[PDB]
RNA sequence: GGCUCUGUUGGUUCUCCCGCAACGCUACUCUGUUUACCAGGUCAGGUCCGGAAGGAAGCAGCCAAGGCAGAUGACGCGUGUGCCGGGAUGUAGCUGGCAGGGCC
RNA sequence: CGACGACGUUGAUAGGCCGGGUGUGUAAGCGCAGCGAUGCGUUGAGCUAACCGGUACUAAUGAACCGUGAGGCUUAACCU
């Protein structure tokens, strides 16, 4: 839907000019709905509008074919690049043991998070990790995680009921400290915004454990409601990343960004199933990618812009490889083109004044010695061409072995194109009239031939 | 006795040591990267990234003052036009110094310096 | 007005076997490119033998092929789905019905 | 100079950056007054090195290298 409401709206708006400010307006109301039909927070939606527009005042749409979807193009670019960096983990360098801290919603997964991250720190990174429950007041919470920590193979700190959230986690701390444990998965009860006492709860347990990594955690069907939570638990505590859950459903999961701009923390991790096993690291690419469906239109536009962009990868590519310099490819082109436009006995005629220094007899046939330069760089690779100054001597001896002679004339057109590539670049360096009249006959003293 | 003493003298008289760092900061400026020494460029920081400091903060005073720093027109009108924006969000830090082999000549310690956005912008563009 | 446990029976879980239907996984190969002479084929050019007829060693290019990747079918390893599937087995564990006692 | 001291991302070691302190002494622009120099208002303004308090923005790199693997003989005094 996206690409075709696009196109139709620059379609049908302005004709084929360079994109203006004033075509753009149907487009963004069109992205404005959306991203509210995707469940995004309206004042991130407005904010990544405006970025939108200042995209949107130096397009160099014209060009191309379809104008709709270079556009998609960018919104997805600058959505990925709102989304943040891949391969964005958890700081288990940090002084042993490593304390992760839960924060979120109720009924937000995340002492199911605290079973994933177990196994997954488990099996992985080979950390030894001790996990305890925070939560008195949800019924069988601490059985739960406890249940998930024997299915995960995680050691398990026994926590009652009866029992304090604070003392709860001072323990499990120094236990973790007393016995040299890795990784220390703190798990607390989920909480609202507006409860102050569980807020000043959670500050307490943040202020006792001095967390390394604070997570949060939500939902992906969140609603609007995302950009308050997100705002009071971002004020409330300094969040190390956010843990998205849920993200197996059918949900449009704008929620995402809207944590993602309001806060500021990266999404480190995306749950992709209810059972402790299923773990998935946060793509911006893939999260930013979909939320949509369609079909049949998207494939043929892939694969004109792959085959525009191997065209003009390869184009540019022949004329990069042919403008480094003088090469053997040039030096064969001017070969072949002399030995069929070659003028010994006319050149003779059209020089003058080497001709009365030098003998005039000295000119060498040009058939015998070309035939020999032509077959002989005939015996070349593509590469010992283009490349020349990685030839050596057993490619020498290969040459030589190819055309049947002697490696000393393989070293002589060698010498001889290396004159070739100096004095051509000395004609690409300087003028070729400053450069035609510098050239000058070596005579060693006034005597002729001495 | 050195103690607590900032500035390096770098083997020059006192003008000769602040033309040199206005020409090295407009040289900078418009290239967005350089090779100098590696002491010269610890000394080039604290002269361009104030300069750059200044260009956060758009008036015709700002304009003037940093035309008395470095002297120049293409430099200031940049400095306001590009860098001032570029850098808006960032706080200090506009300069990354990478040290390199030794001048063959003389086997001093080098350094590219350049503005961290060098890269990006040069890419982009 | 509730409950527990025996007699009988219906389910369910675990162990073993199997059918139908409904969701998901490696190693090889097809394309993308790569590897100078020292694996191979065609071997232009040139070169070797011959008056000639023609053969020959073999460079480059190309194709296998050998590196590195984008995914194609069958083997290999799994399952909170449905037919309350069909069976085997427990001296088992859990649950329900009925014949009920007894405890409150 | 070697040397000693602090630190090297689990980081305030250095510069920057934010705040203060200090110093100088009321920036520039604009408005008003005057024929003009200059004055008055915006204004204790503007700038401020080396100082103090914060802040990982830039640089302090994953590594590698040196160093090893139970430590001589004799005698005595306890211990098997
Ligand atoms: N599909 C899916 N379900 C999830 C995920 N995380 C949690 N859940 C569900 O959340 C339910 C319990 O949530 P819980 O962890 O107890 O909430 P919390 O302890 O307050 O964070 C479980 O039954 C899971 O099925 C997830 O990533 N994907
Ligand atoms: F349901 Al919860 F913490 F486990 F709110
Ligand atoms: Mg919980």
């Amino acid at each position: 839907n996206l690409t075709d409401r696009l196109s139709r709206t620059l379609r049908n708006i302005s004709g084929r000019g360079r994109l203006t400010e004033d075509n753009v307006k149907d487009t963004l109301r069109e992205v404005r709905m959306a991203l509210l039909e995707a469940d995004v927070a309206l004042p991130v939606v407005r904010e990544f509008i405006n970025r939108v527009k200042e995209k949107a005042v130096g397009h160099e749409v014209n060009k191309s074919l379809t104008p709709g979807q270079e556009f998609v193009k960018i919104v997805r670019n600058e959505l990925v690049a709102a989304m943040g960096e891949e391969n964005q983990t958890l700081n288990l360098a940090a002084q042993p043991p490593a304390v992760v801290l839960m924060a979120g919603l109720q009924g937000a997964g995340k002492t199911t998070s605290v079973g994933k991250l177990g196994k997954f720190l488990r099996e992985k990174h080979k950390k030894k990790v001790l996990v305890v429950s925070a939560d008195v007041y949800r019924p069988a919470a601490i059985k739960q995680l406890e249940t998930l920590a024997e299915q995960v193979g995680v050691d398990f700190f026994p926590s009652d009921v009866g029992q304090k959230p604070v003392d709860i986690v001072n323990a499990a701390l120094k236990e973790a400290k007393l016995k040299f444990y890795d990784v220390l998965l703190v798990d607390t009860a989920g909480r609202l915004h507006v409860d102050e006492a569980m807020m000043d709860e959670i500050k307490q347990v943040h202020a006792s454990i001095n967390p390394v990594e604070t997570l949060f955690v939500v939902d992906a069907m969140t609603g609007q409601d995302a950009a308050n939570t997100a705002k009071a638990f971002n004020e409330a505590l300094p969040l190390t990343g956010v843990v998205l859950t849920k993200v197996d459903g059918d949900a449009r999961g704008g929620a995402a960004l809207s944590i993602r701009h309001i806060t500021g923390k990266p999404i480190k991790f995306l749950g992709v199933g209810e059972k402790t096993e299923a773990l998935e690291p946060f793509h911006p690419d893939r999260i930013a990618s979909r939320i949509l469906g369609m079909g049949d239109v998207l494939s043929l536009i892939e694969d004109i812009e792959s085959k525009v962009d191997r065209a003009q990868a390869e184009k540019l590519a022949s004329k990069l490889k042919k403008g480094d310099g003088f090469d053997l490819n040039d030096f064969l082109e001017q070969l072949r083109q002399m030995k069929n436009m070659g003028g010994x006995x006319x050149x003779x005629x059209x020089x003058x004044x080497x001709x009365x220094x030098x003998x005039x007899x000295x000119x060498x046939x040009d058939d015998k010695v070309l035939v020999r330069m032509e077959a002989i760089i005939n015996s070349m690779t593509m590469k010992e061409r283009a490349k020349p100054e990685i030839i050596k001597g057993s490619r020498k001896r290969r040459i030589a072995a190819g055309c049947g002679m002697q490696v000393q004339d393989v070293n002589r057109l060698l010498k001889q194109f290396d004159d070739m590539q100096r004095m051509m670049k000395k004609m690409k360096k300087g003028g070729x009239x400053x450069x035609x009249x510098x050239x000058x006959x070596x005579x060693x003293x006034x005597x002729x031939x001495x | 006795m050195r103690h607590r003493k900032s500035g390096r003298q770098l083997n020059r008289n006192s003008s000769h040591r602040q033309a040199m760092f206005r020409n090295m900061a407009g040289s900078l400026v418009r290239h967005e990267i350089i090779k100098t020494t590696l002491p010269k460029a610890k000394e080039l920081r604290r002269v361009v990234e104030p300069l750059i400091t200044l260009a956060k903060t758009d008036s015709v005073a700002n304009r003037r003052l940093a035309f008395a720093r470095t002297r120049d027109n293409e430099i200031v009108a940049k400095l306001f036009n590009e860098l001032g924006p570029r850098f808006a969000s960032r706080a200090g830090g506009y300069t990354r110094i990478l040290k390199c082999g030794f001048r063959a000549g003389d086997n001093a310690p080098m350094a590219y310096i350049e503005l961290v956005d060098r890269s990006e912008k040069a890419e982009a563009a």
